[PDB]
């Protein structure tokens, strides 16, 4: 008495209905069943409400529409998603304050600010590593060497004012606080970080030193000594983020420290209510990145009530449909 | 903490706090079994966070709501008539910004030459007390 | 230039616009946009110097057909026909946009079984012992029931007896492809991909036809009525001869295995395929043919050196709907 | 529940490390448990059907087993240096039957004429007349050497079919070829001398099939009948009490052995070594539980899969199990 | 243009395990890499040129080895939970490994194993069922619940003492310094960290808060406020570690934060010299974990002269042969 496999047949006339393909992705089978179930989990998150905290209130910027939600949404993004064309589908999620908190790796924090400062070039996976070094081109998708130098000119002043403020006004800086101040400083509507500063969305990176930001902190300390970043205050803030909400949902795209920090934080909450994982990793090696949603339920990161969905696919293919079949419909609605 | 229902009272960091939040964890990687209790100070309206184990108890502060007739505004302490009929000038008007302060005075004034008296409310926790309501 | 489509602030999303920029999103999405490009070139290859036109079709009335100078080969692994991608495949055969199909024994058996009864959906992590205990068979997250395979036995056994009778009396020599052309003509359900291939004279070749449900049936029939002979020698001459006349060759391999090799070996005769799109989930580090990159295939001369091969590393269930939507549907309308 | 203790190196004994592999976790746990499954197959005796009797060749040690062993090798394995470990298994008749694709069958014969050699640009390899499989490249000259040897045997097989009415199949041709190579180096020669059947239902899918195509336009009427071969391959597992499958890789080789074991209602012992995952829905990627679902593996049996390249796992597997049997 | 020749076993029944390893480079595919890897590890040990390393702490009863080689071991949390811990303990006891770089979970596991051991399992168990029975899962290895309470009781007094020194003697704590103190405190020969503490082997985990130790730091902060962990001082120490060496050799078993931290640090000397990566990952996702040594060459992390070897396998299978073919020969030598 279970559902029947059935694809949507293409139109004889030739005007394909992309809307009808999206609806029938769930019944195709294999990884398409996952994409359809992934759309369903996010739809439950955006349209959640109860009769007694409101989230997605936003910062009340004019000319922008926000809709209130009873669900808190944590988005885990690896550096790849803030380096690929998935930035346009994440800026939209932050601008309308559809995501309450973001946790990102340090290269991703550095990429948004460099992207707003300068553009990214296209390239191939099979490119000679030795040659790319001679041309000073990094690889991930080519982000040029000159790009980081423009970023260095921007970040160094904010830290110097942070050092001046720390000694004079007793401001104890942490990694999250540097990013929120850095996002306010960019003042570019292109940035996902500017919108989080305007809409009061906290961004947390536990290894902020691992990345371009950490090298700039290192050079500044020799020139201006004594800057201190306290992880103890940051772990106090991050762990408390899930405790407040009636329900919390985790859209972790990619794997790594970001998968673990959001899942670890949800332990204090007894487990995340809803979750979607999109990555290209397998559980055979015993790694955390490839660990299936089942392993996360083992240590209490996922609520036993939840029905976690993992799409075993590159995010660049799965997310564009995921925004189309969930967030776009609710905001316009 | 086994009886710590929300809506009851606790002393957190020395400020009487009304429980408005509490989470309990069976056990886990986090460490041994722990519990986060949270409460808002009555005087400053500020929520605070603490983390503790089970098989323990937390200080509870005796707070009693108290109405007294407003007799005079003694330049910030006010003459206050107790139900017993004794006179207490210990209570001072609510501080600045607290709109109660204007609602106590404006209602003393509407009433001073008239036959209606102001009734105030001063919730009292040990020595601590503040006019939290007024009424004709 | 790396770029993306911003879903509109008023929630206006053009799915067409999402598909149009895929090429510029980066990573695997670039490969999906590039894949749509080569498949479109195959449909639009019609050119001018008699002239050889492919896709003329069965001539059946009430169905649109369009002539093309380029000849297109489709490699389908058995899982794809079990998957909902069968409906997208039926569209290519019905309009005869695909000239020849190379499909393994399991896929051939499934299209005929699908007409007889439907395949059920499920989860990858289900007990294998329990699934067998419930008499269910599993292909990924799909569950073809035990009863369904018996239905294929009832239909195929009479056609095979007629095949033996023709060999004895009319001296017919039966090869795997001929057996499927007769089977497709006799399905009598318009649902079958093979029914359309039979109607539009599309040759379907499985090298290991015995390796599947059809082979157990062939074996079981032999004991009751001995004498059937299936000659790979005739099939190898026909299948290798297929690529010669075509002005250009369009190789679309979805999956990998004998099917990737069978079509790729055949393309060596004309010196290589001219347009190739491979969608699969395998890596070359193990030296396998299945995971072999397009470059390994270029090494033995299976792909034209001139051709720009495209490999999309993804489950086909997610890449083919965009590939059909962005190429064949528009061309038929054009 | 057993503990996790790795071998403590002495402040090295490779044999002692192999004993603690079952206890080092992850894929090492499986390589250790896999060695155990191979050991169980060799040391299983049930009083009533002996197998691995051998060809009786003088100077060669052979041991009776109440166990029938099916070894499925993808073509890449015969291509690599794993050929020597596979040859050792057939010389001592440890493996009763072999199923291999036209590339492995062609590879053993071609190496005898000319040897295999050890990121390379694919276009450049065609320009140099080189065929690349992994990091192993087979020269284009090697294929011509196979052509000269196979053509006369094919002409003789047609002549026998025309006059003595022998009906040929893919297995028969491989045994005839093993008799012609006459080289103990060949895996197939020791299979033939020891009367070990080798099956390949898509034999036309490879160099041997391409060679058949060229032969037909010169000497027509050769028939390679699949119907007879399927009857032999499916009937191989029925007679014994126990059957063991060591499938190195996945595909036609995996499906043909497993499907045959359905006729005995399940294969008693199995070890799978392939770098493949179940997400794609593919037959190769399927873990043992999908194979159990059809009924190919006995429900009672405990299957083992090592998610690793065979090139790393098998040298330890022969060392940890078969070498002990010959030593015994 | 060498031949592909495998070892042929002896007819009598004797199999030389040494002779199997001699032909690995000549057996093809990933065996070729495992044999080629053994060569690079051998090159590191026998690279002595006219800068003192591997001297050790001079502990009695322990063999020690020569200088001219800094070795950085990029271990992940999974390996320490596995029985590869025995191989790592032997490697650091003899000081061939000059530096330890690992994630927070490996740091926590070594100590908990001292207090209590790990259990086996398998990859197929309801994650819900495991958690009901109070058992965490890491691949097929189960680390029991009690093992985390023993760690808390051991580290809590040490953290209070660390705060007292900052409050009274002004010691500025950073993540590496805390681990060295915990290494001395355990005073147990079984621990890999104890030997590093005795042999002055620095342990550098950049995101220490992402694990049990960080969760433990958070619960202490409420009872005893003011503990501060700085990343600014840690990045100065970790980044400068490659600079002081005749040559630098990386053995990154695994991927992620540990791969970037060792490689990014080696960018300081213009690129590491000898490297062996053993990780189950590929470059299609563009992830840091799956990157080929070639992408690392594009950043400048690997020297152009360096021959990077990556074995696309699981460390749990590659490592036992790897010590056998390289380190064991050197100690006896
Ligand atoms: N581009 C980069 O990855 C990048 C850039 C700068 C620095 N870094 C540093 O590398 C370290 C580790 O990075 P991480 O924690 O983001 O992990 P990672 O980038 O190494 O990714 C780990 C896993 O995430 C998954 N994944 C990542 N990108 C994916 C994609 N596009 N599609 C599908 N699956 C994907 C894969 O399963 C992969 O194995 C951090 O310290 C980070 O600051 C990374
Ligand atoms: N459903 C089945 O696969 C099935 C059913 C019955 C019989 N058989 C028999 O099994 C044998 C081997 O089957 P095969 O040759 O089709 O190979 P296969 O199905 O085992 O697939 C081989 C490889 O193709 C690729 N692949 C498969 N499915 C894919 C997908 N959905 N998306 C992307 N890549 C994919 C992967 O690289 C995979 O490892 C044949 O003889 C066949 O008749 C298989
Ligand atoms: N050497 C060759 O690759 C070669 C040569 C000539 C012809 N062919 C033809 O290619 C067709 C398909 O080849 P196939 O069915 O033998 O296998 P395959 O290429 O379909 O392999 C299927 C899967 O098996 C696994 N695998 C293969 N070799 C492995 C190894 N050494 N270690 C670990 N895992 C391994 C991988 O997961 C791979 O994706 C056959 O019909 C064959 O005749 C191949
Ligand atoms: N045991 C744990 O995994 C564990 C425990 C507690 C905390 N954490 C936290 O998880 C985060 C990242 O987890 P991680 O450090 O385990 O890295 P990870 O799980 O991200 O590993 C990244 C990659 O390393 C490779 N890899 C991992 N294990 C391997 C193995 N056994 N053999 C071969 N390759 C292997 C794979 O490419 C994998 O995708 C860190 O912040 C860490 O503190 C992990």
């Amino acid at each position: 008495t279970t559902p029947l496999v059935k694809g949507y047949v293409p139109d004889d006339n030739g005007k394909f209905d992309f809307d009808k393909m999206l609806e029938q992705m769930k019944y195709c089978g294999f990884q398409a069943t996952n994409l359809g179930l992934a759309i369903d989990q996010i739809n439950e998150m955006l349209h959640y409400d109860y009769e007694p905290k409101l989230f997605g209130l936003g910062g009340g910027v004019e000319g922008v529409k926000y809709k209130p939600r009873a669900c808190k949404i944590f988005l885990g993004i690896t550096s790849n998603l803030i380096s690929s064309g998935m930035r346009d589908y994440i800026r939209f999620l932050v601008k309308h304050a559809l995501v309450d908190v973001v946790v990102c790796t340090a290269g991703g924090i550095e990429e948004d600010f460099i992207k707003c400062l300068a553009p990214t070039h296209m390239g191939e996976f099979f490119h000679d590593g030795h040659d790319l070094r001679k041309r000073g081109l990094n690889r991930i998708l080519i982000v040029p060497n000159k790009n980081y130098c423009l970023f260095e000119d921007w970040i160094m002043p904010i830290l110097d004012k942070c050092l001046e403020e720390q000694n004079t006004q007793g401001t104890k800086w942490t990694p999250s606080k540097l990013i929120h101040r850095l996002g306010l400083e960019i003042n570019n509507e292109d940035s996902v970080w500017y919108w989080a500063a305007k809409n009061n969305i906290p961004v947390y990176s536990p290894a902020l030193t691992d990345g371009s930001i950490g090298d700039m902190i290192y050079f500044h300390s020799y020139n201006n000594p004594g800057l201190v970043l306290d992880l103890v205050e940051d772990i106090r803030d991050m762990n408390n983020e899930p405790l407040w909400a009636t329900k919390t949902g985790c859209i972790i795209l990619g794997g790594g420290v970001v998968k673990h920090h959001i899942m670890n934080a949800n332990l204090y909450r007894n487990g995340a209510d809803f979750v979607v994982y999109v990555n290209t990793a397998h559980d055979f090696d015993g790694s955390d990145s490839g660990a299936r949603p089942d392993e996360a339920v083992s240590w209490g990161a996922i609520s036993l009530e939840a029905k976690p969905v993992k799409v075993y696919a590159e995010v660049t293919l799965v997310l564009p449909l995921l925004v189309a079949g969930s967030f776009s419909k609710f905001l316009a609605e | 903490v086994n009886k710590l229902k929300k809506g009851g009272y606790v002393l957190i960091e020395g400020r009487p706090c009304r429980v408005v939040d509490i989470t309990k964890s069976k056990t886990g990687k986090h460490g041994h079994a722990k519990a986060g209790i949270a409460g808002t100070d009555l005087f400053t309206g500020r929520r605070y966070e603490t983390h503790l184990p089970t098989s323990h108890e937390i200080e509870v502060p005796f707070v009693d709501r108290s109405d007294y007739g407003l007799i005079n505004i003694d330049d910030g302490h006010t003459q206050l008539l107790t139900l017993d009929g004794t006179l207490r000038e210990d209570v001072d008007l609510p501080p600045e910004g607290n709109e109660m302060r204007q609602r106590v005075i404006d209602l003393f004034n509407v009433c001073v030459n008239t036959n209606d008296q102001v009734v105030v409310t001063v919730l009292s926790s040990n020595g601590e007390n503040l006019i939290v309501d007024c009424k004709k």
